[PDB]
């Protein structure tokens, strides 16, 4: 019961909202905010490792992006 | 009337000839369709009624454990049993323990331990099919004519006025007319089946709320479901994933059950419609239909009679709805009888020339006592104008100020059927259409580009349609080749489709 | 409400068993391999995102391991 | 005697020239504390009482809506108002509808609406805070002697054994003694402040089931909460998040109440160490102590003892305790009273050369009855050997087969460490350790490395650890340069910190 898996995928569209609309701009940010607020460390060892693989530019900035949120949700 | 206040109304005008035109009802959304020389109409898809759905799991998102007991065996001995193992509806976990002297047994090692408890449901969500020959859509007509104030949401009696009717589109019967009397019947060839699609959909429902989740999703919750519409005590396929077993250190093994799982899972659907229901029935309030209305047999009631004399008086002194037409309610003081109102609208009064149009077709008194009140629909010009209601010298005036531009009108006429096309997709290119080489072809490259579209990305939610849609924008304004209007426009269906909801 | 932060970022290491050890292994993998097989479309997506963002061999499988992890989670 | 049959046993031999040596005592761990003259005592630390929590917060995991109500303001004419608007009871919400002629209005627009609804709360999960003045470590010690195979887990009297005695160490009493009638005193330099950091963990409390929450997880819960240890009608701070206020389309306002989050918390801790309580005390059972064995006035008793004449007899013929060490249970048949057992274990019995070293110093008979049972302990030497019980020509002897090698001793030794310093982290340098340059410069270097290591990474779980190092053993094989040991030492302490769980 652990894995319920999200229905925001499978979003019906229509005029009306759906079930919890409002509350569902916020949802990931929040997640990924308090995450970045509670453990700072892994900002510097995820720029480290974005430097460290990103041969351009404007490749390390989105390696750090994708590890920057791949960590707060763990998958 | 019926859709004169409503913020989501669309102006559909122009038919084939005099023939038909297509429109897609929506729920919230109404439909004035306005004609040549036939009385202006309009419609409005109240209810979708779902009727005799059966269910097809159940799942139980609260458990409780009721007695539960052990058993051990000492080291290289075998290992345990309980004689309530063999019961399937009891959840149970073979563990080893270690086993030593202390402990009552004669060798040391790892011994086993199966723990056994009672699963019990006491809540459960039933989710039942919908197949698409229960549909009834539910359409309410109204006619703009002899009606005033107290007739727009005044439901209390349509079947003896004239004006009101509903009609209910089923796809067993999809073809239905509304008999308006002395305008004629409307004809609607209706589309029940292409619909929401409900050959994916599911009628959820978890303690009095029910919802219309899909049938992917609803395939996946890993929750202890049953197979049917048993009342009884059902078997409860896939217990364990309640239930949780933990050993401490030693020869000891608790199971506990999680809490009700009410909450995660109402956190869990946030992107399912709320349905309701009244008894055995599911009358859902969003969705929407395809209908096409032939138009043939509305005819303008009153078109013969005589022109008013004198005395109007405006009452109710008129309004602004929302996109620049005008509501205004007269009171017509005389005996003429089934007269003419002669109402139009004029820059400087002196040679009277006609400026707009006229929402409402051929207005007309029909009430012969001394004060007959009646409800107009004007549709003025870009600027300041005069409401001229009468013919002499006794003719009330009113100045009115239609505050906008035609650029304007053509950027919010733009920006509502891009919302349009964002929320139905494909069938966007059926709403004002009356057949073509454009609106049938365009519908053909739009499908294509859908089906693509819905079975490539088809998966993400709205953040992270966000994020792919600023990734593939960045891959287009850098990697200069041919595949960059592909990554361009893959941004703009990216964020138009979600960032306008 | 939605955004109920996960414990197991701070999970207290000692020799005794956790609140739920046995459901935190087979999670994550079964929430993506869920995500992937309800949308299979999605994965030559992350392919020629990959096999055009990444410069080596080698950065092409690390960027569609990412974004196959970011899909399924949605940040 | 009380941790022969344990699974997780650790043999601490050797002292400052019989002064002291430093352990760690763990829950589910014991120890066996074997000195070079003085006898073998089990050490283990069995509960963690921690008294006198005061509450900070207590969310409210399950809510319920009475009456609701409703205003409407036409537009233009300000924003709506209900009297049960400014009391903190009540949760509003303000939204702007569509109002028009139908509605009872008398201007075309978007009005205003408000909501209040009563937010009364039926379940609640308190946190209670931990002071580290507050845990009562019980430490239950056993010495190797006089005592058969009734005494290992048998707990029904211990202060009349001389062999059993607990100790409760606080730290307002750090250091504490425990009498063990004829071997002397055992002393515990315990340390009952630097245990489970006490200083960052809560004490959840939800709905009989109690946990030990990190505060930071707890503060950042987002449910309604308020301040303390309100008993009656409290404040109830944040009642958004879990009422939901749904507008359809027009002039209505649903408010509706998400369901129970009980399981959705159950689920999000999935990191806690589960507690339990006895009244106003929580007592876990699971941390670790850090404990000194002031071991100069523990004596060995019966060392002036005189030899057995004969008669000896195996009963609950010999085991094998999962480390090697044989647990022998013999039968003294005999009157010669408080005597000595001559116990040795031999290759080829010609000459009764001794080869495996004994796990319980100087056994001994004080029962003198005939028959008096007793329980030793050997270590045997790899390979088979004999265990001669006895002196002359009536000794009892049997075959033992230790099946393992050195090798696979050492391997085993160091996988058991290498588990201790992934579990305990910086104070497995503390284990039995008698102080030295290296047992206490390498706790200084791996305390700079565990600082640095825990605020760095510190935050991510077991997959997310698995993933990290993986991306960091690929960054060292790859990219040569002086930072490669950098980015694979990364990887062995995110693959052995995770993944020996």
């Amino acid at each position: 019961a652990v894995t319920l898996p999200s229905h925001s995928t499978r979003k019906l569209q229509t005029r009306s909202q759906t079930w919890l609309e409002s509350r569902e701009y916020t949802k990931h940010l929040i997640k990924v905010e308090n995450w970045i607020f509670r453990n700072p460390g892994f900002t510097l060892v995820a720029v480290a490792i974005a430097w460290l693989l990103g041969s351009s530019t404007s490749q390390k900035v989105i390696y750090l992006v994708m590890i920057l949120l791949i960590a707060p949700a763990y998958s | 009337i019926r859709c004169i206040g409503v913020s989501n109304r669309d102006f559909v005008e122009g038919m084939s000839g005099g023939t038909w035109v297509d429109v897609v009802l929506e729920h919230g959304g109404c439909v004035t369709v306005m004609a040549q020389d036939k009385p202006t109409v309009d419609i409005e898809l109240v209810t979708t009624t779902v009727s005799n759905m059966a269910e097809v799991r159940s799942y139980c998102y609260e458990a409780s454990i009721s007695d539960m007991a052990s058993d051990s065996r000492c080291p290289t001995q075998g290992e345990a049993y309980l004689d309530k193992q063999s019961d399937t509806q009891y959840v149970c976990k073979r563990t080893l323990v270690d086993r030593g002297w202390g402990n009552g047994c004669g060798l040391f090692g790892k011994g086993s331990l199966v723990t056994c408890a009672k699963f019990a449901c006491s809540k459960k969500m039933t989710g039942k099919s919908i197949q698409p020959e229960n549909l009834e859509y539910r359409i309410m007509l109204s006619v703009h004519g002899s009606q005033h104030s107290g007739m727009i949401v005044n439901d209390t009696g349509y079947e003896t006025d004239e004006n009101r009717a509903k009609v209910e589109v089923t796809p067993n019967s999809p073809r239905a007319e509304a008999t308006l009397g002395g305008f004629g019947s409307l004809g609607l060839d209706c589309e029940p089946r292409t619909g929401l699609d409900f050959s994916d959909l599911y009628y959820l429902t978890m303690n009095n709320k029910h919802w219309l989740v899909h049938k992917e999703w609803f395939h996946d919750i890993p929750l202890p479901w049953h197979a049917g519409a048993d009342t009884g005590t059902p078997h409860w396929n896939n217990k364990e994933a309640l239930v949780e077993f933990k050993d401490a250190h030693a020869k000891r093994q608790t199971v506990v059950v999680l809490g009700s799982q009410e909450g995660a899972v109402h956190t869990a659907l946030a992107g399912a419609l709320e349905a309701e229901m009244d008894g055995a029935k599911g009358k859902l309030f969003s969705g929407h239909l395809k209908c096409r209305l032939k138009m043939d047999k509305l005819r303008l009631k009153g078109v013969s009679y005589s022109l008013c004399t004198a005395a109007f008086t405006f009452t109710k002194i008129p309004a602004e709805t929302l996109h620049g037409t005008v509501t205004v309610e007269v009171q017509y003081a005389g005996t003429d009888g089934p007269c003419k109102i002669p109402v139009q609208m004029a820059v400087d009064m002196q040679t009277l020339t006609p400026v707009g149009r006229l929402i409402t077709a051929n207005p007309v008194i029909t009430e012969s006592t001394e004060n007959s009140k009646m409800m107009l629909e004007l549709d003025p010009p870009f600027g300041d104008s005069y409401i001229v209601i009468g013919v002499g010298d006794k003719k009330i005036t009113h100045h009115w100020h239609r505050s906008g531009s035609t650029i304007g009108k053509a950027f919010e006429a733009t920006v509502r059927g891009a919302k349009r096309m964002a929320v139905l997709g494909d069938t966007a290119w059926d709403f004002g259409s009356v057949g073509g080489v454009f609106n049938s072809l365009g519908k053909g490259i739009h499908q294509i580009f859908g089906a693509a579209f819905k079975s490539l990305f088809g998966g993400m939610s709205w953040f992270s349609q966000i994020l792919i849609g600023t990734l593939l924008v960045w891959l287009g304004l850098n990697t200069k080749n041919g595949s960059i209007s592909l990554t361009c426009l893959a941004l703009g269906g990216v964020m138009i489709f979600l960032s306008t909801a």
